[PDB]
């Protein structure tokens, strides 16, 4: 039965209070807006784009995230 | 009909009688949860209910007169079993734990200040207490927290002057302890006393919220006062702040908790069957 | 499990008569017992809480007494809206157990 | 005026500090039997309820105020339970409770249906009907008055003199704090490695003047890593640092 | 003025599952520990379950301990009873009750529901 750690990504309090959560190798249908499925787990609270920028907050397996837009 | 109010950061009390310097201490006790729905009673026409207790009570009130003038705690609010009574005179509070035959609509009766409209029997009390202030130290908020552990109570109190707002203002103020009574009483029901001036009253309003077992992170400054607190189950960023034991979280992934799907039901399959060893021949012979 | 028994489980009495209903427990419940009334087809309305404290909105015909293991529900007069089924409840040990219930009828 | 033995008082003792040394140097104390507790240690214990019963009895019946006894006092006048943890105190009062010419105001009940329960008090005056026939409130043959008056002439032997009795019964039921004694104390030296106790806090270290400020409700402080580093002296109310 | 409206009753195959829902609106709710009570058709009232004010401790009857679960949602003010592995001895009228306790829940008013007919055929 799926399981795994839960980590909280904060752009850094100083900037804001939003946060996104990655559930490591958890499918987005078995977790319990912006929901994105990646091979590294289920990413909730960030939208996935096809552009590219410099790493900001490493998420793992090629993906990153950062207060922007 | 009910009427609710959002209590933002209210009812944070000092957990123990210990001085602490500029220190973020993580405690786990009965606290009123952050950003909760407290109930905004009026009882003014005159209708004050008998509320449960369940785990303490946070009780706020905003009254410039002297109307909310004590409390009644108990389990049946009758004879045969004991009950606690906090009455609040103009000079001193008198806590009394006797087998009160409580009336249906209890109130004090002021001109002279009588007591015979509250109860009608005072048999066999084993506890008496007299302290001076207990109440009244633009408008002024007065907050109390009652909780009864094991056998003895605990009343925490804080009286603060506030400006005109939602009567539960956006801010922070820690509650400092008042008394610690060795009563030895099961308490599950309570209601509030009033004074009626001899019929006709003013305009009461009190806010009641219920305490729950929560983990808090309190921040004591240099002088030992609490200036801020973080409720470790209010979202994800508060879980991160309780993991780091800090109030400032810089930029990056911060691992906090563990995700482990639970079970559900519980099938239990086995093998069909076979020989059935006939009781047909022994219970049913000719 | 605290078993309860009620007596008599069938009863027929006319107007103005008095009705006693004994609730007997298998353990000791001190004064924690509720007496409900259920008219047929509706949710049960409570009448007596903690075996002696009659409520508000109920007439003063009903009365409750007894303690320990034996309790007593007493109707001093049968009005035609007293025809219902009466139930017990205990409170000390979870689970709470209702009684089997007694039926009052007219002659 | 102590009350007579069939109708004894019962003073419930509420919250106090209880110095038992005023017991200890008060009277000659013909009998002083502490049962559950030993009397040299009473000034350092907390009790919840201290029930003080009080009466008078004859001198050869002071041995009947004990758990599990027989005779016309302990059967049906005053029955101590067999789960007893109090202290029975008894002293002579022939100087006070006995007058010349008979003192007919101390009575004991000598006939009853059966015994009492522990701590049971009766004030009945109904004529015990020993015989098979009713005598409807008129005593005489086979039905007697139940309360007989004591004697207490001064010219009676020790063993017929009025002995006053106070029975203390301590119990510790539920409450986390109640009537308790006033323990030791000692002095307060400074700048010396000593063994200290500050209202429960047991430790070792050097006591020095502090510069911390506690909130009137706080007794002691702890440092980072959760170890006590300052206390407030219960008696003098001063804040002292503890170095190890 | 109190409203306890319940839903989820209907024909259930034996060994099936249901979610009985009790929408509560009126009193404050979530200050009272609430109960599920059932009545078999033609029989007396039984007892099913009890849940505290915070959803902390749940207590079940000694006959259905394990086949039912009781939960509450304090955001929408609802009670839920998950009924799995139903036999034919569970066809009943389920009431969503708030019993005038005074030892455990500490309530003072007696608020009963209306009752759903759960027919297990
Ligand atoms: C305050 O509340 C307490 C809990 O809510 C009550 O405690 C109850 O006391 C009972 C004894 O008086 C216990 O009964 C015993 O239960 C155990 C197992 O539960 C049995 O083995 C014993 O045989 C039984 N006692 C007897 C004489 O049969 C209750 O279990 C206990 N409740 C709980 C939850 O443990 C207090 O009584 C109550 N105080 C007052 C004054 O009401
Ligand atoms: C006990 O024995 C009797 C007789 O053998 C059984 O009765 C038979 O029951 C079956 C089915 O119920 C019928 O088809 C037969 O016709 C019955 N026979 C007679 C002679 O009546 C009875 O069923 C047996 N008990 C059990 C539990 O099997
Ligand atoms: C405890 O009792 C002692 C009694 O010695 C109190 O000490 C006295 O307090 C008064 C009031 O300030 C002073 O005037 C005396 O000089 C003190 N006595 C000595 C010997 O210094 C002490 O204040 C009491 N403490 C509390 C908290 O009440
Ligand atoms: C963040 O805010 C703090 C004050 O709260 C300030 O000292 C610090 O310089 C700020 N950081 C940045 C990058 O501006
Ligand atoms: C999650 O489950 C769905 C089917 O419910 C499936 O289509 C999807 O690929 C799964 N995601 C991952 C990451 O396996
Ligand atoms: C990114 O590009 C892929 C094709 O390479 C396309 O299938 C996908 O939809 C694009 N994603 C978004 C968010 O447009
Ligand atoms: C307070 O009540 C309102 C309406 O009843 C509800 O929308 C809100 O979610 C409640 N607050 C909390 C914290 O549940
Ligand atoms: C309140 O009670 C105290 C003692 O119980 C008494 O001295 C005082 O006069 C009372 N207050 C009033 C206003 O009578
Ligand atoms: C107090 O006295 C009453 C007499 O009416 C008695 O019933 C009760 O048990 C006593 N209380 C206690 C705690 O013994
Ligand atoms: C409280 O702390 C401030 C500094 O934050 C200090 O200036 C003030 O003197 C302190 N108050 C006391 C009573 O020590």
């Amino acid at each position: 039965c799926s399981f795994g750690g839960v980590s909280v990504i904060t752009p850094g309090t100083n900037t804001s209070n939003q946060v996104a959560v990655l559930y490591q190798g958890v499918n987005c249908t078995e977790v319990p807006s912006n929901v994105f499925q990646t091979r590294a787990g289920c990413l909730i609270g960030a939208e996935y784009v096809n552009n590219s920028y410099e790493c900001d907050i490493p998420i793992g397996a090629g993906i990153c995230a950062s207060y922007q837009t | 009909p009910p009427a609710y109010t959002n209590s933002f950061t209210r009812g944070v009390y000092y957990p123990d009688k210990v001085f602490r310097s500029s220190v973020l201490h993580s405690t786990q006790d009965l606290f009123l949860p952050f950003f909760s729905n407290v109930t905004w009673f009026h009882a003014i026409r005159f209708d004050n209910p008998v509320l449960p207790f369940n785990d303490g009570v946070y009780f706020a009130s905003t009254e410039k007169s002297n109307i909310i003038r004590g409390w009644i705690f108990g389990t049946t609010l009758d004879s045969k079993t004991q009950s606690l009574l906090i009455v609040n005179n103009a000079t001193n509070v008198v806590i009394k734990v006797c087998e009160f035959q409580f009336c249906n609509d209890p109130f004090l009766d002021v001109y002279m200040e009588s007591e015979f409209r509250v109860y009608s029997s005072a048999n066999n009390c084993t506890f008496e207490y007299v302290s001076q202030p207990f109440l009244m130290d633009f408008k002024n908020l007065r907050e109390f927290v009652f909780k009864n552990i094991d056998g003895y109570f605990k009343i925490y109190s804080k009286h603060t002057p506030i400006n005109l707002g939602r009567d539960l203002p956006q801010g922070f103020s820690a509650l400092e302890p008042l008394v610690d009574l060795p009563i030895g009483i099961n308490i599950t029901r309570f209601q509030t006393l009033l004074a009626l001036h001899r019929w006709t009253a003013g305009a009461a309003a009190y806010y009641v919220g219920y305490l729950q077992p929560r983990t808090f992170l309190l921040k004591y400054n240099e002088n030992g006062t609490i200036t801020d607190a973080v409720d470790c189950a209010l979202d994800p960023l508060s879980e991160t702040k309780c993991t780091l034991k800090s109030f400032t979280v810089e930029k990056g992934i911060y691992q906090t908790s563990n995700f482990r799907v639970q079970p559900t039901e519980s099938i239990v399959r086995f093998p069909n069957i076979t020989n059935l060893c006939p009781f047909d021949e022994v219970f049913n012979a000719t | 499990v605290i078993w309860m028994t009620q007596s008599p489980s069938s009863l027929s009495a006319s107007v103005g008569d008095r009705v006693t209903i004994t609730c007997q427990a298998s353990q000791d419940i001190r004064f924690y017992l509720n007496w409900y009334q259920q008219k047929p087809g509706k949710a049960p309305k409570l009448l007596i809480s903690d075996a002696s404290n009659m409520e508000t909105g109920v007439p003063s015909r009903f009365s409750g007494s007894g303690s320990g293991t034996d309790f007593t529900f007493t109707i001093s007069s049968l009005q035609p809206e007293d025809i219902a089924t009466y139930y017990c409840q205990q409170y000390d040990n979870l689970p709470f157990t209702f009684g089997p219930g007694t039926k009052v009828d007219f002659k | 005026r102590f009350a007579s033995v069939y109708a004894w008082n019962r003073k419930r003792i509420s919250n106090c500090v209880a110095d038992y040394s005023v017991l200890y140097n008060f009277a000659p104390f013909f009998a002083f039997k502490c049962y559950g507790v030993s009397p040299t240690k009473l000034n350092d214990l907390c009790f919840t309820n201290v029930y003080a019963d009080s009466f008078v009895i004859r001198g050869n019946e002071v041995s009947q105020i004990a758990p599990g006894q027989t005779g016309n006092i302990a059967d049906y006048n005053y029955k101590l339970p067999d789960d007893f943890t109090g202290c029975v105190i008894a002293w002579n009062s022939n100087k006070l409770d006995s007058k010349v010419g008979g003192n007919y105001n101390y009575r004991y009940r000598l006939f009853r249906k059966s015994n009492l329960k522990p701590f049971e008090r009766d004030i009945s005056t109904e004529i015990y009907q020993a015989g098979n026939k009713p005598c409807n409130g008129v005593a005489g043959v086979n039905c007697y008055f139940p309360l007989q008056s004591y004697g207490f002439r001064p010219t009676y032997g020790v063993g017929h003199q009025p002995y006053r009795v106070v029975v203390l019964s301590f119990e510790l039921l539920h409450a986390p704090a109640t009537v308790c004694g006033p323990k030791k104390s000692t002095n307060l030296v400074k700048n010396k490695c000593v063994n200290f106790n500050f209202n429960g806090l047991t430790g070792t270290g050097v006591l020095t003047e502090s510069n911390k400020k506690f909130l009137p409700f706080q007794q002691f402080g702890r440092d980072i890593a959760d170890t006590t580093d300052a206390v407030r002296d219960p008696q003098t109310l001063e804040i002292l640092d503890i170095t190890p | 003025e109190v409203q306890l409206v319940e839903s989820g009753g209907g024909v259930v195959q034996p060994g099936g599952s249901l979610r009985l829902s009790c929408a509560a609106s009126g009193f404050t709710f979530n200050s009272y520990g609430m109960h599920w009570v059932r009545q078999a058709p033609g029989k007396g009232l039984e007892w099913v379950a009890f849940i505290r004010y915070d959803g902390g401790n749940k207590y079940y009857a000694d006959s259905v301990k394990g086949r039912f679960t009781i939960s509450r949602d304090n955001s929408k003010n609802t009670l839920y009873l998950q009924m799995k592995s139903l036999r034919a001895e569970d066809t009943a009228v389920y009431y969503c009750a708030n019993l005038k306790d005074s030892r455990y829940s500490g309530s003072y008013y007696d608020y009963w529901g209306q009752g759903t007919l759960v027919t297990v055929s």
